[PDB]
């Protein structure tokens, strides 16, 4: 039971028609994420803030990663003749964070799983309505077989008869994957 | 402690070589796997184009190892560079050690106790059938072990667990339930234990 | 282990703006469904064609039942003033019957748990098109808790990239739930 | 032989009495419950108005028990009925019984083989699992028990069992996973025991 895994992981990526370039930089230990660098702005953004009082992690060394990873992009876009793979779409689960009591707060967990490439944006609902208030939106967590996972939070207070979805839309897919969640 | 970036930037060499909707992905991953604390530890360099590792490195063996035919000129090229063989060496044993003394405390040491809810529900069908449910959240580390007790005996059959749930927020939560038919005077009692807790959570049905 | 129940389970209900009437009547053996009586035809279905051969039902006590069911429905709701009760929505669950392999046939499950009233179509998608050859539809199968389930079974042939959908409208409800599910 | 209906058909009296979307229901139950075959049978009746139970009646006790208030009319009404009262207990003893009978063979009795598949996946996260499935299908009856034996010995731990899951076409099927880190040598076997089968299925992993 006593292995544990620290991961640097980062990836480039991007789309033509329509055009787009995304990049992502993190620290993993075991299935969860330590921090990501904001590239925008050189800054290290930790998934529990209370990890900064015990450590801190220069961007720097990101930015420069950063730059190398998106010319070695272009290098294997040339070697590999521009070879493509197909999209994997995600799979999605949606369970509350704690046992529900009504009119109680809680927090729903929409997890998008085992999808390729790490593009996918959560969209929720409540009774049919677009909801936003809190969301919190993770950025893409890899795995050994080469596909992704995401998780979204929404903050909740559950009334009987009041019916949840969490939708994800993957790149350039011509519908969302959704998943429908009832409190009790 | 300010923890160590775990790779050098490294280019590639372009050398084959060149309907509408196009995407390409490029991965790099980093890993140092800790099979003992730091008395034993491997490093990994991985690198990915689209759903494929083209060349990987193994600080156990300390050379490049192409994976796909678009690894082998780059395994070659970078495996002729002592320099770069050289800075790779010295992160695999300083990186992962320096990143692991920062982290033990609140990582390999974090403790988030459990918190244990027992309920029930009737079966969906006939014969009558009772689900007692024990709801197991908010724990840290992954590991946990969650049992039933009937009348101080452990229950082995119609126990059906959840895998332990990830939340994504350094918690996890599972769900562990069984199926049984009450007799009047049993007892049943969930025990949960946990690294976190000085003794097992013994929470008991009604 | 060795309890076992029979249920001759049936229901009569109505809705108002819009006007509709619906009615069952099934014998039920454990979780399972033994017959139903198709009311309009007084014939009695059997789960399994191969029921049949073991045993007979004669419609005519179902016809009866019917008759007095409907006129007790009239008595309930006026002795209760025309009491109502919120409706429950569907949980469902979408699995394949068999361990899926490419292109080898297998039947795709779509399960509509926990709601209530006994009311609920299923619309099968395959990369967002309607498909419906050879689906079959389960009738309402009751619960102790005195809510319904029901199945519905989409034969298919996977393609690597396929992406199927059941979705459950249940009625009165603004829009359906829905579960999505991809081969491998 | 020809099943028989297990009511007879029984009219409720009218006595209170009397925006524009409305739903109403009516079910009636009517239960045979075999606690050992047919040497002890319950009969049950239950009447339910949209998602309440207002009366029922138990073989047990030979009377209608309003469980709401709006079944207190119909209990008081039908038990002063002696003929509905001795009607009922008529069913209660021979449709149960004549309804078992011609139903044993092929519900009781029914018997369909489990096919058993084993395969592995690596787990979604570091360090290094797998995760061994063995994926059961098409048995009848539901009860079935799946366990996982590594170089012999049953493994308890890690392991992660789905509830038997209903197709609903009179066949059930179960998915038990265990999590585990192989080493070289390691034999990983499936056992599935069934009523079915004349000796268990054993399928090892590769
Ligand atoms: C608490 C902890 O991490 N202990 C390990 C221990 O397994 C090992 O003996 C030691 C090497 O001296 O490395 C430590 O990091
Ligand atoms: C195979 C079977 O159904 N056996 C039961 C048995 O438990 C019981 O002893 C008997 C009463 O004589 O009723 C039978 O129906
Ligand atoms: C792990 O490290 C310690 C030394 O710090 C060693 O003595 C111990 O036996 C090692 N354990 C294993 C199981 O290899
Ligand atoms: C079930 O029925 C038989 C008689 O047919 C009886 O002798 C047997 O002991 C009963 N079993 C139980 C457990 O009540
Ligand atoms: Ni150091
Ligand atoms: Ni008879
Ligand atoms: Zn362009
Ligand atoms: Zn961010
Ligand atoms: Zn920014
Ligand atoms: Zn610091
Ligand atoms: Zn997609
Ligand atoms: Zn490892
Ligand atoms: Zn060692
Ligand atoms: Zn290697
Ligand atoms: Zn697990
Ligand atoms: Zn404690
Ligand atoms: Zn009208
Ligand atoms: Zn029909
Ligand atoms: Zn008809
Ligand atoms: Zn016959
Ligand atoms: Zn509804
Ligand atoms: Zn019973
Ligand atoms: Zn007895
Ligand atoms: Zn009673
Ligand atoms: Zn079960
Ligand atoms: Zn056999």
């Amino acid at each position: 039971d006593r292995r544990h895994v620290l991961l640097q992981a980062e990836f480039y990526q991007r789309s033509e028609g329509p055009d787009k370039a995304w990049a992502q930089f993190g620290f993993h230990f075991d299935a969860d994420e330590l921090f990501h660098v904001e590239l925008d702005a050189a800054q290290t953004v930790w998934r529990l803030p209370e990890f900064g009082r015990f450590a801190s992690f220069e961007a720097q060394g990101a930015l420069q990663n950063m730059a190398v990873g998106k010319q070695n992009l272009e290098v294997m876009i040339s070697n590999s003749n521009r070879s493509q793979q197909d999209f994997v779409t995600p799979e999605l689960a949606l369970f509350p964070a704690e046992a529900v009591s009504l009119e109680e707060p809680n927090v729903l967990i929409c997890y998008a799983d085992k999808f390729w490439p790490p593009v996918a944006t959560m969209e929720w609902r409540r009774n049919g309505a677009v909801v936003s208030e809190g969301v919190y939106d993770s950025v893409y967590y890899g795995r050994p077989d080469l596909l992704f996972r995401k998780f979204s939070y929404l903050p909740f207070v559950p009334q009987r008869g009041d019916v949840y979805s969490c939708a994800v839309r993957h790149w350039g897919a011509e519908g969302p994957v959704q998943r429908m969640w009832e409190p009790e | 402690m300010s923890m160590s970036t775990m790779n050098m930037p490294m280019a590639m060499k372009v050398g084959g070589g060149s309907g509408s909707s196009a995407f390409f992905f490029c991965g790099a991953i980093f890993e140092c796997h800790y099979l003992n604390g730091t008395e034993r530890v491997r490093y990994l360099q991985r690198y990915i184009y689209n759903r494929q590792q083209l060349v990987h490195f193994d600080s156990d063996v300390g050379k490049f190892v192409a994976d796909t035919p678009l690894g082998e000129p780059q395994a070659e090229y970078w495996n002729s560079n002592a320099e770069l063989l050289e800075n790779i060496m010295n992160i695999a044993d300083g990186s992962c050690r320096h990143n692991y003394g920062i982290l033990e405390s609140f990582t390999v040491q974090r403790s988030v106790e459990p918190k244990v809810r027992v309920s029930a529900l009737q079966s969906g069908s006939l014969p009558e059938t009772d689900r007692l449910a024990c709801y197991v959240t908010g724990f840290y580390p992954p590991e946990i072990e969650v049992k039933w007790f009937l009348n101080g005996r452990e229950e082995t059959e119609r126990v059906v667990s959840t895998d332990v749930m990830q939340n994504g927020d350094w918690t996890y939560q599972v769900l562990v339930v069984l199926e049984t038919v009450p007799r009047r005077g049993d007892s049943y009692v969930c025990r949960v234990e946990h690294a976190s807790l000085r003794q097992p959570i013994s929470q008991a049905w009604e």
